[PDB]
RNA sequence: UCCUCCUAAAGAGUAACGGAGGAGCACGAAGGUUGGCUAAUCCUGGUCGGACAUCAGGAGGUUAGUGCAAUGGCAUAAGCCAGCUUGACUGCGAGCGUGACGGCGCGAGCAGGUGCGAAAGCAGGUCAUAGUGAUCCGGUGGUUCUGAAUGGAAGGGCCAUC
């Protein structure tokens, strides 16, 4: 359950998810999962995907998480009228743009890497693709 | 427990570069000194910049710190 | 019946040559220690009634 | 607002006076500033008073 | 640093004279050969200079860099400025305390016609 | 009610029971001027003394400080120290900013009389932006301005102030 520590402000504006991803290349491992769609990932989804791969690889190799939530999201309690101030913070999400690399991995065969990432992508709400580290 | 705010102070540049002004007219309203007084320009107690002579106002960057200056040339 | 002048208005506005009105400034009665001399000095002379509220003044004192 | 208001009376016979504030708790002694009196058009000593 | 402290000391005065826009008499002092210069308001040209470094003025005083030297230079700048035409100037300490040689130079200059 | 930031879409302004914080002061000095000075944090040596007192040197260049929340500004320092002082002065005020208005703000310069400096010069409160309340009624001091037959006075007016 990734979450920041002592953030400057409890609440922040909704904002927008326009634009294009920055971390579009593999930088740590040899294989990675790239985001094709656009959306937001909650902390729970990131944890679920991480657990799926660790089990798949059987604690062999290394796992890199290239996304952090660092964005609180509020939700009004049930049977509450509009207004009366901003809602309380419930969960943290990370905004994902197309081309963003979600997870990176190294130290395992390419064949075993594909199934591990496929299992993780099955527990994410955004279209994803498998990429390999490029030479320069 | 929010909901408080202060009336806007309508700061900013009142006269822009290349337009003639009369002596004593306000050129820039500012909290600090974003622009420093140059030639024929005076600085008020609240860091307001006003024209001390009649002429055209121009902006420039001078000094080792590249700080902005406002001057007036008699044209 | 003839119109009745608003007596309160007649004690605060005086008509001038060109139809204007002069009035005393309204911040020089009390609580004067904390005020700068510059602000008190500028409030001493009489001032002309603004255009927006001139129409209101005309109705109040139609005779004077 | 512990600070309270006082009156500075010119040492000359003129009735002109200045008004200011002071804190009696910290500085209980009198105030003897030298200010300008326009009635006589001279700088004279002004004494604190009610 | 002695120079850095001196420049920092005189910066405010130099800026004040610069914006005022007036000819300024600037004096530079060292353990020997006290200098003096007159600068136009723009600060780009020197109207006239004098000092004890040249033989024309160093051939009389016993030693350069004393009270007598300051008076000679202070006097020397005077008639030169009067001959040139400029009368009113602004004295610049240049970060030097206005106590000894600097004061002597200024005193000689003011009594010699360059009132300021 | 007032102040600072964001929302606010690179002039100004701009709403919500939108998101964050403050004010109802203080100071005869913490004001004016003249002269001088330049931090935080680290490294090394050194009694108590210890990670953290004070001393010396070095890196550092303002992450310090700026009476009070925040923003902008501040080395010519607006930051720190000392001498002398009351310009925290009176009558004005070209010309501008800001408001529907009441009003609020900035201001060169002129006259009078002052302080600091050899002098040029600076000073009409405080680094700026909150620290505030119209009118009525009444109190205090000055001023033959008026004072209902006359001379006074009462009461009004004007000025300062509560």
């Amino acid at each position: 359950m990734l979450q920041p520590k002592r953030t400057k402000f409890r609440k922040m504006h909704k904002g927008r998810n326009r634009g294009l991803a920055q971390g579009t290349d593999v930088s740590f491992g040899s294989f990675g999962l790239k985001a094709v769609g656009r959306g937001r990932l909650t902390a729970r989804q990131i944890e679920a995907a991480r657990r799926a791969m660790t089990r798949a690889v059987k604690r062999q190799g290394k796992i890199w998480i290239r996304v952090f939530p660092d964005k609180p999201i509020t939700e009004k309690p049930l049977a509450v009228r509009m207004g009366k101030g901003k809602g309380n913070v419930e969960y943290w999400v990370a905004l994902i743009q197309p081309g963003k690399v979600l997870y990176e991995m190294d130290g395992v065969p390419e064949e075993l890497a594909r199934e591990a990432f496929k299992l993780a992508a099955a527990k994410l709400p955004i279209k994803t693709t498998f990429v390999t580290k490029t030479v320069m | 427990r929010n909901g408080r705010d202060s009336e806007a102070k309508r700061l900013g540049v009142k006269r822009f570069g290349g337009e003639s002004v009369l002596a004593g007219s306000i050129i820039v309203r500012q909290r600090g000194t974003k622009f420093h007084a140059g030639a024929n320009v005076g600085c008020g107690r609240d860091h307001t910049l006003f024209a001390k002579a009649d002429g055209k106002v121009k902006f420039e960057v001078k000094g080792p710190k590249n700080r902005k200056f406002i001057s007036i040339e008699a044209e | 019946p003839k119109i009745k002048t608003v007596r309160g208005a007649a004690k605060r506005f005086k008509k001038t040559g060109k139809g204007g009105f002069k009035h005393k400034h309204a911040n020089l009665r009390h609580i004067l220690t904390k005020k700068a001399t510059k602000r008190k000095r500028h409030l001493r002379p009489k001032a002309m009634v603004s255009k927006g509220d001139l129409g209101l003044v005309i109705a109040c004192l139609p005779y004077a | 607002g512990i600070r309270e208001k006082i009156k500075l009376v010119s040492s000359a016979g003129t009735g002109h006076f200045y008004t200011t504030t002071k804190n009696k708790r910290t500085k209980p002694e009198k105030l003897e500033l030298k200010k300008f009196d326009p009635v006589v058009r001279q700088h004279v000593i002004y004494k604190e008073a009610k | 640093d002695k120079k850095s402290a001196r420049i920092r000391r005189a910066t405010r005065a130099r800026r004040k004279l610069q914006e005022l826009g007036a000819t300024r008499l600037v004096v530079h002092r060292t353990p020997r050969h006290i200098y003096a210069q007159v600068i136009a308001p723009n600060g780009s040209e020197v109207l006239v200079a004098a000092s004890t470094v040249e033989k024309a003025i160093a051939e009389q005083l016993k030693y350069t860099g004393n009270k007598d030297a300051a008076a000679a230079v202070g006097k020397a700048v005077a008639e030169r400025a009067l001959e040139k035409g400029i009368k009113d100037v602004s004295f610049d300490r240049s970060g030097f305390q206005y106590h000894g040689r600097v004061q002597a130079l200024a005193d000689a200059a003011r009594e010699a016609g360059l009132q300021f």
